[PDB]
């Protein structure tokens, strides 16, 4: 078998198996609903819109946004975007892969708890993992020693790494991301 | 020299050219007593209003979690 990989990375959410080049397809996290009474009888009542197909469905739809501050806000809402990307987008069964997980560092354990414990749990799944932003920017960028910015959707990072280890008092952690900035535009 | 027919008629007649009264009495009348429900259109809005507030929707997980951390 083989190996797949979940970004939670904040912004438009990012899965591919190992050896890609590229994540197969991408989605914003937003989530939404209705605003209106539903006045064509026609049409079948879907009372939560996500992805691509919510960015098209937006106008009456509105908006929730499931992670503040890189803190996922609204667990369930997770669990429906996470169940749609893998049956609509992978077309894959949660037994399929092992699966890894992308957070910011320095933050509450809560969401470690509960992420796994459905992961495992709601979904069942050979193996899990779930790992700090900066060590993945050292690899793709192939220099064992650096220091990492990288400021997302959410919460903006310092994190010195030396070659091989970690240096956890180091490290700045700041809710500065392009979101805050951009209702500062308004 | 009379009361008639003629006389009669043409009080019909007025009667029922007369169109303020008649539709005074209908809608005037009717338009007093109009509206008693609890609206499904405010239902709507109450379920928006439900889906519409962060004060509700992070602090439902965000307290009710974060209490218990380790
Ligand atoms: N073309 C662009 N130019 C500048 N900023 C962009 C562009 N496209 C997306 N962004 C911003 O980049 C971020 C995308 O999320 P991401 O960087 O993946 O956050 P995270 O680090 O949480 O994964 C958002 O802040 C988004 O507004």
């Amino acid at each position: 078998t083989t190996a797949l990989v979940c970004d939670n990375g904040s912004g438009l959410v990012k899965a591919g198996f190992a050896g890609d080049d590229a994540p197969r397809a991408v989605f914003p996290s937003i989530v939404g609903r209705p605003r209106h009474q539903g006045v064509m009888v026609g049409m079948g009542q879907k009372d939560s819109y996500v992805g691509d197909e919510a960015q098209s469905k937006r106008g009456i739809l509105t908006l929730k946004y499931p992670i503040e501050h890189g803190i996922i806000t609204n667990w369930d809402d997770m669990e429906k975007i996470w169940h749609h990307t893998f049956y609509n987008e992978l077309r894959v069964a949660p037994e399929e892969h092992p699966t890894l997980l992308t957070e910011a560092p320095l933050n509450p354990k809560a969401n470690r708890e509960k992420m796994t414990q459905i992961m495992f749990e709601t979904f069942n799944v050979p193996a899990m993992y779930v790992a700090i932003q900066a060590v993945l920017s050292l690899y793709a960028s192939g220099r064992t020693t650096g220091i990492v910015l990288d400021s997302g959707d959410g919460v903006t990072h310092n994190v010195p790494i030396y070659e091989g280890y970690a240096l956890p008092h180091a490290i700045m952690r700041l809710d500065l991301a392009g979101r805050d900035l951009t209702d500062y535009l308004m | 020299x009379x009361x008639x027919x003629x006389x009669x008629x043409x009080x019909x007649x007025x009667x029922x050219x007369x169109x303020x009264x008649y539709x005074x009495x209908x809608x005037x009348x009717x338009x007093x007593x109009x509206x008693x429900x609890x609206x499904x259109x405010x239902x709507x809005x109450x379920x928006x209003x439900x889906x519409x507030x962060x004060x509700x929707y992070x602090x439902x997980x965000x307290x009710x979690x974060x209490x218990x951390x380790x």
